[PDB]
RNA sequence: ACAUUUAACUAAAACCCCUACGCAUUUAUAUAGAGGAGACAAGUCGUAGUAAGUGUACUGGAAAGUGCACUUGGAC
RNA sequence: AUAGGUUUGGUCCUAGCCUUUCUAUUAGCUCUUAGUAAGAUUACACAUGCAAGCAUCCCCGUUCCAGUGAGUUCACCCUCUAAAUCACCACGAUCAAAAGGGACAAGCAUCAAGCACGCAGCAAUGCAGCUCAAAACGCUUAGCCUAGCCACACCCCCACGGGAAACAGCAGUGAUUAACCUUUAGCAAUAAACGAAAGUUUAACUAAGCUAUACUAACCCCAGGGUUGGUCAAUUUCGUGCCAGCCACCGCGGUCACACGAUUAACCCAAGUCAAUAGAAGCCGGCGUAAAGAGUGUUUUAGAUCACAAUAAAGCUAAAACUCACCUGAGUUGUAAAAAACUCCAGUUGACACAAAAUAGACUACGAAAGUGGCUUUAACAUAUCUGAACACACAAUAGCUAAGACCCAAACUGGGAUUAGAUACCCCACUAUGCUUAGCCCUAAACCUCAACAGUUAAAUCAACAAAACUGCUCGCCAGAACACUACGAGCCACAGCUUAAAACUCAAA
């Protein structure tokens, strides 16, 4: 079977299950947690439950954790601005820091709806070209059309070795 | 192994493959430089038409001659094809019938 | 046998061994080896 | 190493240097000679006490043995 | 992989090799028509003809298109900002160099150190720093991440200069390779250049020529190639007789050969077939006995969640030896039986170690391991997370080597005695190195509980086998068929035919 415990943590499913994007103004985000004690127990597990999935999701924002420095669990993001956002975390269960800091720092759904029509816009239905970028190589695929050559002969007419 | 030290070694690196006889070519002109025959390893006897050819490489190597009955004689050009001579040891090469010199066998 | 032998790939070896320290010097810049300098026989008892 | 001239009632002309590489350095090929690995060759080839080991060290009456320590993967 | 064949007398396990599938090139044999796509092996040398003009002179273009894959982290993102197009009064958009920041192939660590590779200051100058086992530096391989991009344009990276006279433009040729397209037409379309424009030019391109390399469709007559022991669909008759020959693996052939050759029949695919070659598809599995826990411990950067018989010193000695002395005797030793040897021999008694430590111990302790078992005394047996190294730092039985010393006994070697018919290597006697102490080396063991360290469980189907009940979490170390090979080379070491690390070629179908 797969190595360690929990190995679903290392799936792409589970990975692209996370629902926190932050806003381009995170740059740094440090996650000082407790190895011991009750109280930090929720923080735990958020760093071993969630940061893989925040780390997918901002592949360009700097994680960082630290171990047993503050006698209290916390987060503190970094912002392009130069501004500070801390977040106590003790004695809180790791969805409710999830969902505090995509309530904070997080996109909202109408902004990745917006996003995701933008991306749409890219791959217009009507342009022939490759599989890769288009639904069709060319015209001859549309019903109606002339077609290929390669498929239906063209008639002896319309051939420039007889129009010769 | 655990998962850190399968991250450290990293993705398994197969060796590159080995290049035979032919080196990685399907076929090689040569030149018949003498003809002989060899003994079969046991299980079997036999007396197993071979000839020594240099090759288009320049490399001089022992091929085996197949069918019944051949007509090569020294300078002749042939085409040798891969595949092992499983009675002969160390003969891996096979001259190609029915190509330069080397005619298909006579009926019957 | 394998005491003249042994002993001939020693002197390669530090032939070697002189041969890089003069290239790293000899790229520096210096026409000759530092001031003073000579290099030890390190292979040799 | 090497250097600011002409010209100027509209404005222009003129411009140009000499030194390196070797009995240095890297790798490769060829050649004298020496030494290993595999191939238990094929037959119209031949035949009716001292327990085991691992390290070392020695052997000039060596078809194998001995000294020291350790192991049971022996016996009692 | 829905797997299969193959190790053995047999079973199970482990493990390699091969089969079945799909593409590409080449070879054999065989090939009818139509449409489409694709099309030197070689950065080797090239005969010949074309591939760049336009335009009232200036300019502009010929820096593009087209070609190749030699070299190879110049291609991507961000910042800044030229040239270019359009605004063209610029405001600025688009496009995109140079420069700055980041990202960016594969194999080899037997490439482990690079050798100036950093910083601060206006400068003078000062500091000694910078990269690197999370792979620097180095060697080797390869065009890439394909609406396309990068690099090159005969070579000297570059091209002032030199070699020297250039098809990696189209067609074509020579040589070379297993690898082999016409020395066609037209600018009618699109694109590019030029022009104010009608237009002109273009081996780009378009339309054709050749080729089973591929796809699609067809055919009145027209089917070939391979295969038929198992894996794996399918053999009648003869011929041959371990020969001739055949096989991808296992294997067949010695007078009844479904395995060779011919013939008959059958099977698969089919204008193809399938021989060779090359790709397509690889470790989340293991380490007592199959390859793998490398003799012991510590820690670093990090990761994890488990937060009385030790050893060094000093002293000391109860038995038994050796040596010396008196008294006594002529023999003592030696063994299966003897011979040599000793008779400065032997017995009692007394004195008397730098050697070794009965009984306790039927105990099972101490120490990291190696080891440690006579008595006394002095020092003394790390760490209040865990893991953490062939190489760093400290240790490692026995054997062996330097200097000095001690020598009872034992004892490799060396002599002698006795022995068959080439004796006993083996028994007996004598005596070395060595076993001991001091100061240094060497660094090996069946260094083994053949069980890696910590933490946890006893519920599950307990569980290939045997060993030692079966497992879980986490970490480090190690392993991917056999042999070559406890090897060669490289490197390191007070080691000098020594130790540690440790391959490749050829070979095999097993081990
Ligand atoms: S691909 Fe459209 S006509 Fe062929
Ligand atoms: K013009
Ligand atoms: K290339
Ligand atoms: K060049
Ligand atoms: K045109
Ligand atoms: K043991
Ligand atoms: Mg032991
Ligand atoms: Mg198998
Ligand atoms: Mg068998
Ligand atoms: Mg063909
Ligand atoms: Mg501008
Ligand atoms: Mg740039
Ligand atoms: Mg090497
Ligand atoms: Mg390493
Ligand atoms: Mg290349
Ligand atoms: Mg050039
Ligand atoms: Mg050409
Ligand atoms: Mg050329
Ligand atoms: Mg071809
Ligand atoms: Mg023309
Ligand atoms: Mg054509
Ligand atoms: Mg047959
Ligand atoms: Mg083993
Ligand atoms: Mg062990
Ligand atoms: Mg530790
Ligand atoms: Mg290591
Ligand atoms: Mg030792
Ligand atoms: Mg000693
Ligand atoms: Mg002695
Ligand atoms: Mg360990
Ligand atoms: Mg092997
Ligand atoms: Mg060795």
């Amino acid at each position: 079977p797969m190595k360690g415990r929990f190995p679903i943590r290392r799936t792409l499913q589970y990975l692209s299950q996370g629902n926190v994007v932050f806003k381009d103004s995170v740059k740094v985000m440090t996650v000082n947690y407790n190895t011991h004690g009750e109280l930090g127990e929720g923080a735990r597990k958020f760093v071993f439950f969630n940061i893989p999935q925040i780390q997918y999701k901002n592949p360009w924002v700097q994680i960082m954790m630290f171990k047993n420095m503050t006698p209290s669990p916390f987060l503190r993001f970094y912002l392009d601005s130069g501004e500070q956002v801390l977040v106590d975390v003790e004695t809180k269960s790791n969805k409710e820091i999830m969902e505090h800091i995509r309530k904070i720092l997080g996109k909202n759904e109408e902004t990745l709806r917006e996003e995701e029509e933008e991306k749409k816009q890219l791959s217009h239905p009507a342009n022939f070209g490759p599989r890769k970028y288009c639904l069709r190589e060319c015209i001859c695929e549309v019903e109606g059309q002339v077609p290929c050559p390669s498929l239906v002969p063209l008639p002896k007419e319309m051939r420039g070795k007889y129009k010769a | 192994a655990t998962l850190n030290q399968m991250h450290r070694l990293g993705p398994p690196k197969r060796p590159p493959r080995k290049l035979g006889p032919t080196e990685g070519r399907p076929q090689l002109k040569g030149v018949v430089l003498c003809t002989f025959t060899r003994k079969p390893k046991k299980p079997n006897s036999a007396n197993r038409k071979c000839c020594r050819v240099r090759l288009s490489t320049g490399r001089e190597a022992v091929c085996f001659i197949p069918g019944e009955g051949h007509t090569l004689q020294e300078h002749q050009i042939v085409l040798v094809e891969g595949g092992r001579t499983q009675d002969l040891p160390g003969v891996k090469l096979t001259v190609v019938r029915g190509k330069y010199d080397c005619g298909h066998v006579q009926k019957k | 046998l394998r005491r003249k032998v042994q002993e001939g790939r020693l002197r390669r070896k530090q032939i070697k061994f002189e041969k890089d320290l003069r290239r790293i010097w000899l790229k520096a810049g210096l026409k000759e080896a530092p001031e003073g300098w000579q290099t030890p026989k390190i292979y040799l008892r």
